[PDB]
């Protein structure tokens, strides 16, 4: 098999015979490459790495004046223990009046109005019994149905501020990443399409000599995956001094704002799928290129 | 000759006048202790006045504490309650919140915001409800402190007019209190004006005397229905209103003190002993300091409460069977003609009228219109 | 080995090349094709190599009718003929060893193998001293020694010549030609296109004449 | 004159030789050019909705008993328009009367409770040297315990979370669009380098008589702004087609989570910026290209 | 006018191109150039027009040395010379009309005069109906003569010609010298560099000859 050695050692002379020619053209896919592979860290890290649940209707029913420290097992074995529900949340009595107070709401008011009659009631959390949507939703009054609790502050949550980010973001990120994805194709190809065009004599004058359809091919193609290949390497070497670097604003924006948020980089599993895709769309642009360019010799 | 007449009809001018102005002033110092049991009436009804105004005040600090310091204290909480959205609190709290929202939602919903608001909307309710009561506590004290205010004017007016009265009538039994009398004379004019007294005794008693054999004749009746019940085999128990008209003044009895004591003091003189002259003493004489009271021996009828020489406005309350310790020099009438008064219960507050020096209770023990021994009629 | 009956070419445009043409050459057969400047030689000697395609006639190559090629058979058409070009057609790039040695790497020779044979076909024309050189540091007789190396290194079965001595000398051209000579004594038949008229008045061969597209030569 | 008529018409010329080489050329050249101009649009929009939403608070100082007219001349002298202040808030007394009564919190009590004590709030927006937070923390402190009011509403840091969601927009979409400027660059200029590799051919020009460089110059550079002038005009084209489709959806998202903040394109100078600076990068990479060249064939 | 004194090249690498290099040449004087391949006789028309530099002696054109002339100032030498080189270098792309014309087109003449003095140049030698055509539509001789007309069009002071010859037959090669000659006789020099023998024996003029760059002849 000296074929394949041969075509590849005149593959990579190829590429060696012009240093700035060749540097410029991997430096162009590395730079339209690693936007994918930064823009796939946000995607990665932060949204979906840091899900923190969402706005799910806690809220519940308001207990009357019959509430007590019994009546919360009372209601647990009823609706907020036995009903659908995972957690609770019975802040009955002296448990929401601290907290009442150092909240938004000041207080002050208790010591003159002799009690606060805050409302009793219970946040719990619908496990899979009442979770459902119908499985609340109706028998969310049934839920009511327990104990005492005179009301159900029960609400939903969520609302349309939850669909400024399922539709205007769910599209637009897409959209760009789709761009992106397109343009690594779009220049991998033309740079192999133009460097093909560059030799097109040697093509001619080896063809009219005798060889065939296939000997044409393979330095060709071994220089348009290697060309690919040594793109998206430079582009892991890169992406990873930009991820790094933005390690340190994240990790200052983590404190200040709560939850820390905690990056990472591109592991192995999508690294070598990578170089792979890299190397298959440089092969294919070559191959497009020299078949294109080998029957405009054929008079 | 006409010198001796003449010198006769000199010595013996005045004595006449002297006396009947002594009796008929005696019967008007009754009539004054008339005007008193009526200036008495207006002093009860304005002593009545007086502690429903102290209790309209009592209310009126009661309506202070609960109405006036829910507007202090308990308004300062209620204008707080709004100053949740007026002074430190809201300003109409319309901005987004961030992620993991801390209550801040159940908060504007039911909680330091929402139930909040919830509870300062049935504060609100309640507190209007309170400015309502107070209004209406405000009107119901001032109606009565209105009727107390109208009833001590009427009452102020009244009781200037009778003052005037009695300052007359004051005068006429000083004018009474001038004369006295002689022996013989006493014998007969005192004859006389005992007539004129248990006249006016009698007329009260003639008006208020059917209920004594009313209520004797129905316990009769009682008696004799629970004896013949037990002859058929039963019991006949009368019912409440049966029993109250049987028992009313079902008569005196044997003396032995179980009724209400009329008043509390010391006794002078004793019943059967020598009062005045050979004359047996008509009963048990309450010897002491003007103003002691006298009522019946018994539970009974009052047969006289009015005008009378020597026993004043004599509250002549009959115990029944004949027994009437009146209440000498009675200066009040309670029972008047036509109505009832029993034992203990006075139908006049005796004093010092009629001509008698002081308060002497002389419970007279009337047996069959005859004077009897009170002194084993005490028992408790 | 090589037969035109009624052949014509006519370029796209207008421009009638070769004009009912027949003739024959047999195996093992030398001759010279002459003409005018514009005649139609080298359209004839692509007609015969396999580049361009007649528009009537028929051309028969080694007994095989070859007027109708497929694309997948042309290179087995052209494996058996060493073609000399009048371009030279170098690849600029490449070393003069790898020039010469290329036909041997398209047919599947060996590596010593190689070495031997491109050292012999260049030392028959004079370059072995130039065999590491790139063919742009080669004087124009030079290049045009390196592309008859390339031509007989393979032991072709027809040699097809298109002026192989011009930016020759005439001891030169005559060497070439005595190279060319010493291959047909063996058994490869030559035609060889050319302008020299010293060149082939000192020989006996065939000559194809050829007169604005029409033959009347032979 | 005719020289600049020659030169354009042999840059047409060489333009249109190769049709589809030219048009994947500018092809590559809109879609790289296609993702920072929509990144720019969102970040512009973004930015003008933000500074719609809320630019400072009005949280103040809470007023005692001791705040009068002449009092609050006083907070005037030394806070409420002395000290950093932009505007004027005094809504002291029968101001924060009605204003209470039409707010959220229910009127009406002022006629059973007495009177109602509003405060005398004194709202006053900061300069910029005080509207900083860092800046304000202890001042603000100082601010508020200065003289007059007795409490003081401090801030929730809403402004510190827009604060540093707007250093995010910053430092990464900065890094984001620099990276795209320098990937249209290298896209540019690699493609007129190729081009004039591949037609270097003319060495003959150089060679035949005294065709100056400024003659042999002018067929290129023309050529080069020609190349990145179409890629900056297909990419208009591209790009607002594009958000047009991504406007419908993320329109009405924006109606149900608040008001229907659409979505802008450029102006007309945004336009004009675009074109003329691909022009002239097309130009300076072509003049960079052609001149490797007229140093390697010379003597 | 030109002068060569003592004149050596040595191509980078260790190749002695030229040593010793010395002649005169007068206004109007035509010379024949001769010699074996590899002899160094396209050094030479190299060195005159500016494409390489001497390693040593000196050059003088028209009575201006050139040994180290700079690199704003070859574009005025070149113009003053008609050259036509070995490969005919010849733009691929361009009808042979704008292939005659950029010449001109450089030189800075109007639009008339340069479509009257192309149909000239092509007329003279035998071009004319192709003045359309692309250079890939011509053959080896017309190519050739494509490039003799863009050098005889711009009316030199010193023509160098490089084998302008091989490629033609006997009688083009006649008509072309009979060319040079007519533009010699108003006072054109002429150096034509040949190695074909019965062009320069039949007509007698000075031949310099050079043999492993050594002038032999002068
Ligand atoms: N590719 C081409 N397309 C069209 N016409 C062509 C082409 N090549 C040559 N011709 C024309 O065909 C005719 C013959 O050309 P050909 O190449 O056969 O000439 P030739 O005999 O090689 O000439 P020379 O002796 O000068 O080398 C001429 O009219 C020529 O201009
Ligand atoms: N670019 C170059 N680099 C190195 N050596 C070169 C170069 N060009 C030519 N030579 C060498 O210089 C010498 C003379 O070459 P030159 O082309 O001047 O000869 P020539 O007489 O024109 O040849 P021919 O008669 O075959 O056309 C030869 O040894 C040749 O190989």
């Amino acid at each position: 098999n000296e074929q394949v050695r041969y075509a590849f050692h005149g593959a990579l002379q190829d590429l060696k015979s012009k240093p700035f020619a060749t540097f410029l053209t991997v430096m162009v896919i590395a730079i339209s490459l690693t936007l994918p592979s930064v823009c796939y860290m946000v995607y990665k890290n932060v949204n979906q790495a840091a899900t923190q649940y969402y706005p799910s209707p806690q809220i519940t029913v308001y207990l009357q004046k019959t509430l007590d420290d019994d009546a919360a097992a009372g209601v647990v074995a009823q609706l907020q223990a036995e009903q659908g529900v995972e957690k609770v949340n019975y802040l009955s009595r002296e448990d929401a009046l601290g907290e009442f107070r150092n909240w938004s709401g000041f207080g002050g008011a208790l010591d003159m109005l002799e009690e606060n009659p805050l409302p009793a009631v219970a946040v719990v959390i619908p496990k899979l019994d009442f979770q459902g949507t119908e499985s609340l939703n109706t028998l969310r009054d049934r839920i009511t149905q327990i104990n005492g609790i005179d009301e159900v502050r029960m609400d939903d949550s969520w609302f349309a501020r939850l669909a400024a980010l399922t539709g205007l973001v769910g599209r637009v990120s897409a959209m760009i990443g789709v761009l992106m994805v397109a343009a690594v194709f779009l220049v991998i190809g033309n740079s192999v399409r133009l460097s093909i065009f560059a030799r097109r004599d040697s093509i001619n004058v080896q063809k009219l000599i005798g060889a065939t359809d296939g000997f044409i091919l393979r330095p060709f193609l071994y220089g348009g995956a290697l060309l690919g290949f040594s793109g998206a390497l430079l582009s892991l070497i890169l992406s990873e001094i930009l991820v790094l670097r933005l390690s340190s604003a994240v990790a200052e924006v983590a404190q200040v704002f709560g939850t820390k948020f905690d990056i990472n980089g591109l592991s192995f599993d999508e690294c070598l799928l990578l170089l792979l895709v890299c190397s298959m769309i440089g092969w294919v642009a070559a191959w497009l290129a020299t078949v294109q360019h080998l029957r405009h010799f054929t008079p | 000759l006409k010198s001796i007449q003449a010198d006769i009809a000199a010595k013996e001018r005045a004595v006449r006048q002297k006396q009947q102005q002594r009796a008929s002033l005696l019967a008007q110092l009754k009539k004054q202790e008339e005007a008193i049991s009526e200036a008495t009436r207006k002093l009860r009804e304005t002593q009545n006045t007086l502690n429903q105004l102290n209790k309209q005040i009592d209310e009126m600090n009661a309506s202070i504490a609960k109405l006036e310091q829910q507007k202090a204290a308990q308004e300062r909480s209620l204008a707080a309650q709004l100053d949740a959205a007026f002074r430190q609190g809201e300003h109409t709290g319309i901005q987004l919140i961030l992620s993991g929202e801390e209550s801040q939602r159940g908060q504007r919903l039911q909680a330091y915001f929402g139930y909040l608001n919830q509870a300062r909307q049935e504060t609100i309710a309640q507190l209007k409800q309170t400015r309502e009561e107070v209004a209406m506590q405000r009107a119901e004290l001032e109606e009565k402190q209105s009727e107390q205010q109208t009833l001590l004017y009427e009452q102020r007016a009244q009781q200037a007019k009778l003052t005037q009265a009695l300052n007359e009538r004051k005068k006429t039994l000083a004018g009474l209190e001038s004369s006295i009398q002689q022996g013989q004379q006493q014998l007969s004019e005192l004859r006389a004006n005992e007539s004129r007294l248990r006249n006016s005794i009698a007329r009260a008693e003639a008006a208020a005397k059917a209920r004594a054999e009313r209520e004797a004749r129905e316990a009769q009746a009682v008696r004799d229905r629970q004896k013949e019940a037990t002859r058929k085999g039963t019991t006949y128990k009368p019912t409440e209103s049966e029993k109250s008209l049987m028992s009313r003044t079902g008569g005196l009895g044997a003396p032995r003190g179980q009724a209400f004591w009329p008043v509390r003091g010391p006794t002078l003189h004793r019943y059967g002993e020598q009062l005045q002259g050979e004359l047996r003493w008509k009963g048990m004489v309450i010897g002491a300091s003007e103003g002691t009271e006298v009522k019946a021996i018994a539970d009974g009828r009052v047969i006289l409460a009015d005008w009378l020489q020597g026993y004043g406005l004599v509250v002549v309350v009959e115990h029944g069977k004949g027994d009437m310790s009146l209440y000498g020099y009675n200066q009040s009438a309670l029972v008047s003609v036509g109505s009832q008064v029993r034992a203990g219960q006075p139908i006049a507050l005796v004093g010092s009228s009629g001509g008698q020096g002081r308060p002497s209770l002389y419970f007279e023990i009337r047996r069959q219109g005859q004077a009897v021994n009170p002194q084993p009629w005490l028992g408790r | 080995m090589i037969r035109f009956e009624h052949v014509s070419k006519a370029y796209l445009g207008g421009r009638q090349a070769l004009q009912g043409v027949t003739f024959h050459m047999q195996p093992g057969e030398m001759a010279f094709l002459t003409g005018h400047s514009g005649a139609g030689k080298s359209t004839l000697l692509k007609l015969i190599c396999g580049i361009e395609r007649p528009s009537a006639g028929k051309i028969w190559f080694s007994g095989h009718d070859i007027t109708r090629l497929k694309n997948r058979e042309v290179p087995f058409l052209r494996r058996q003929i060493g073609m000399i070009f009048q371009d030279h057609h170098l690849l600029m790039d490449r070393t003069v060893y790898d020039n010469v040695a290329i036909p041997l790497i398209i047919a599947g020779a060996s590596g010593d193998d190689i070495r031997r044979r491109v050292s012999a076909a260049l030392d028959k024309v004079g370059l072995l001293d130039k065999a590491k050189n790139f063919p742009i540091q080669l004087s124009g007789g030079e290049q045009q020694r390196v592309g008859i190396a390339r031509a007989v290194v393979n032991k072709p079965a027809v040699l097809l010549a298109d002026q192989p001595t011009g930016n020759l000398d005439d001891a030169l051209s005559e060497g070439i030609l005595r190279l060319f000579e010493e291959f047909n004594r063996v058994g490869v038949t030559v035609l060889m296109a050319t302008h020299d008229i010293n060149l082939i008045s000192r020989r006996s061969y065939r000559m194809l004449t050829l007169s604005d597209g029409h033959l009347h030569g032979g």
